[PDB]
């Protein structure tokens, strides 16, 4: 199951994921393909921040589905 | 105006997104901070005050902590880490403790203005930006994040 996700800057990144894939697990997939740190990670769908805990049907993001990746911004 | 011409995404919670590019010298006038590890704080010492002074920074600091107070267990930044609300004063008041966009959002809410953080190139270019309340960029008060480490301020031209 292939998903979308958009960057601050535009950038989208495709990822093959399972339903059943927690947040951490989607964030892993991140770190792994854009070498993005997850815990510098936001993940945000539908107008709210996912949370580590659940599971990608938790809120329920089904196939060609575009979740938002905001830089957590510290300097 | 070009700068309010830009579309925002709303996100989450009043906080919105924006993906231009363009040369910040062109709309903006930089107002440089030095490297203390307060820059932040300065930044928001330079644009919400009359006068600034070395020591300014200390007032918005004052402010984060009485919005810290009342704000940061609906924070969504926050939410996110698994820090309490006590974890996080006891390290964010300390002396040349960097912040960002969790203290901006915060103090967004507390002294009612809206911030935004204007990510920047090595060319000194713009790529995005994050707005933390519903304002136009004009009466906002526009930040830029350097490196990926560093805050300086910004005045509309």
């Amino acid at each position: 199951m292939q998903i979308f996700v958009k960057t601050l800057t535009g950038k989208t990144i495709t990822l093959e994921v399972e339903p059943s894939d927690t947040i951490e697990n989607v964030k892993a997939k991140i770190q792994d393909k854009e070498g993005i740190p997850p815990d510098q990670q936001r993940l945000i769908f539908a107008g709210k921040q996912l949370e580590d805990g659940r599971t990608l049907s938790d809120y329920n993001i089904q196939k060609e589905s575009t979740l938002h990746l905001v830089l957590r911004l510290r300097g | 105006d070009f700068l309010d011409s830009l579309i925002w995404e709303r996100v989450v919670d009043e906080q919105y997104i924006t993906n231009p590019t363009f040369c910040v010298s062109d709309y903006f006038e930089v107002i440089r901070q030095p490297g203390d590890g307060n820059c932040f704080y300065h930044s928001i010492a330079e644009l919400f005050f009359d006068v600034k002074t070395p020591s300014s920074f200390r007032k918005v600091k004052e402010h984060l902590q009485l919005a810290a107070e009342v704000y940061y267990d609906t924070e969504p930044e926050a939410v996110g880490t698994g820090i309490s609300k006590d974890e996080y004063i006891k390290v964010a008041m300390k002396d040349n403790e960097w912040g960002g966009s969790l203290e901006a959002s915060m103090l967004s809410k507390h002294l009612q203005t809206t911030i935004i953080l204007w990510v920047v190139n090595s060319t000194e270019q713009v790529t995005a930006a994050i707005k933390f309340g519903p304002g136009r960029v004009s009466t906002a008060l526009n930040l830029m994040h350097v490196g990926r480490t560093h805050f300086d301020a910004l005045r509309i031209i």
